[PDB]
């Protein structure tokens, strides 16, 4: 059958086309000593030099990526390339030199029958039953608000934001660290990065939560480490996603996600946009934090012309998302046709990937 | 003069017989006549939404309880206040970081 494998910047989701998640995720890092990939590479971490391949959501480093996707096909899936089509993907913006360097080491170091890059915000959107609306897209290295009319994503109203997963997990280390405790390496990133699943949530009104949070017996938590060692955590829980809509909390001037999906709308023609405010849709691991879609009707609401429909989606699956909106497209039919193919590759070069 | 309108057999109706030619197909036909990437498109845009309509995937639901219960467990307890008690702490809070404010402009100098 068909692969689809979704190339995150932190997480790679592999797995068979028409299955209803992926079958293997593992982090999206290499490991050479002073080679390795994934979670054995998490473990050596004493030994070994770590790199991540794809950075902001855009591959940087070619041969960690060639190791990545080897990996991915023997190690995880336990296939040959040469036997299965394969759909990839790519951020929103993925520069054309880049989408064809994919495609030649597709074809000529893995010689795939046939291979498609598809958009990830895209994959998002079919995977909610939709061909129109705007996605929020949000993972481990980058941001995006991609307006989609038909099946298209408008090139020219995309917004891209590149504060994710990772600075957030960060930004808990350092507010964790001014309280007390020692977060600063990367053996505790980790570690981190799992309370921020566990417990992190988003105030749907910030002043108001410092205000007031401080009287729920219910706001300090305790969190075992590996240690054995017991921390609490507090106004930090919500203090952390704050981020996404203050980025300045971590000098960044930028403007924050409910204000990127605003512009992002208002440079889409006038009249398309009733669509894109009743189909905001979220997806990306950095969107699962309780609260997110309340406090992004209200924020989208303030911004929006006054008696407009504003509504936000958010749904159950949206870490996996994108590897699901992946398999439903190349579980299709009338998507057979756009395999690009071993015969067609060796007649326009990587340029067919246009 | 109204034969220019004879010359144009509206009797024939070859638009019926389209009409009628298209709405037998199935999604994807077979036999394989090349289709013009227009076609293709909306084909796969009508096919997308059908592939869509019924699936449920809510075994993907409550999978993430332990952040969703202790968020919950705060805005319970919360909701408790009232406009007063709280424009009245977000009244306090504002002044104390005036004062928090204040004080590590002369911590620091
Ligand atoms: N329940 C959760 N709450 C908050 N953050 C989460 C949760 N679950 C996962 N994340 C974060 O989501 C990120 C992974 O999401 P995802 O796999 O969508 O990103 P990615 O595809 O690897 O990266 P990108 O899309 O940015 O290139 C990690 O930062 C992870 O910590
Ligand atoms: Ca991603």
């Amino acid at each position: 059958t068909a692969l689809v494998c979704d190339n995150g910047s932190g997480l790679v989701k592999a797995g068979f086309a028409g299955d209803d998640a992926p079958r293997a995720v593992f982090p999206s890092i290499v490991g050479r000593p002073r080679s390795y990939v994934g979670d054995e590479a998490q473990s050596k971490r004493g030994i070994l030099t770590l790199k991540y391949p794809i950075e902001h959501g855009i591959i940087t480093n070619w041969d960690d990526m060639e190791k990545i996707w080897h990996h991915t096909f023997y190690n995880e899936l336990r296939v040959a390339p040469e036997e299965h089509p394969t759909l990839l993907t790519e951020a929103p913006l993925n520069p054309k030199a880049n989408r064809e360097k994919m495609t030649q080491i597709m074809f000529e170091t893995f010689n795939v029958p046939a291979m498609y890059v598809a958009i990830q915000a895209v994959l998002s959107l079919y995977a909610s039953g939709r061909t129109t609306g705007i996605v929020l897209d949000s993972g481990d290295g980058v941001t995006h608000n991609v307006p989609i009319y038909e099946g298209y994503a408008l090139p020219h109203a995309i917004m891209r934001l590149d504060l994710a997963g990772r600075d957030l997990t960060d930004y808990l280390m350092k507010i964790l660290t001014e309280r007390g405790y020692s977060f600063v390496t990367t053996a505790e990133r980790e570690i981190v990065r799992d309370i921020k699943e566990k417990l992190c949530y988003v105030a749907l009104d910030f002043e108001n939560e410092m205000a007031t949070a401080a009287s729920s017996s219910s706001l300090e938590k305790s969190y075992e480490l590996p240690d054995g060692q017991v921390i609490t955590i507090g106004n930090e829980r919500f203090r952390c996603p704050e981020t996404l809509f203050q980025p300045s909390f971590i000098g960044m001037e930028s403007a924050g996600i409910h204000e990127t999906t605003y512009n992002s709308i208002m440079k889409c023609d006038i009249d398309i946009r009733k669509d894109l405010y009743a189909n905001n849709v979220m997806s990306g691991g950095t969107t699962m934090y309780p609260g997110i879609a309340d406090r992004m009707q209200k924020e989208i609401t303030a911004l929006a012309p006054s008696t407009m429909k504003i509504k936000i989606i958010a749904p159950p699956e949206r870490k996996y998302s994108v590897w699901i909106g992946g398999s439903i497209l190349a579980s299709l039919s009338t998507f057979q046709q756009m395999w690009i193919t071993k015969q067609e590759y060796d007649e326009a070069g990587p340029s067919i990937v246009h | 003069m109204q034969q220019e309108l004879g010359l144009l057999r509206p009797e024939e109706r070859l638009i019926a017989g389209q009409a009628k030619a298209a709405a037998l197909q199935t999604v994807h036909q077979l036999g394989a006549v090349a289709l013009t990437p227009e076609q293709a498109k909306a084909a796969l845009l009508d096919e997308i939404l059908r592939a869509t309509q019924n699936l449920d995937l809510r075994k993907y639901e409550n999978l993430n309880t332990e952040q969703q219960k202790a968020y919950e467990q705060v805005q319970r307890d919360l909701s408790q206040l009232s406009p007063e008690t709280k424009a009245l702490l977000i009244e306090n809070q504002r002044k104390e970081k005036t004062l928090l404010e204040k004080a590590r402009k002369l911590f620091q100098r």
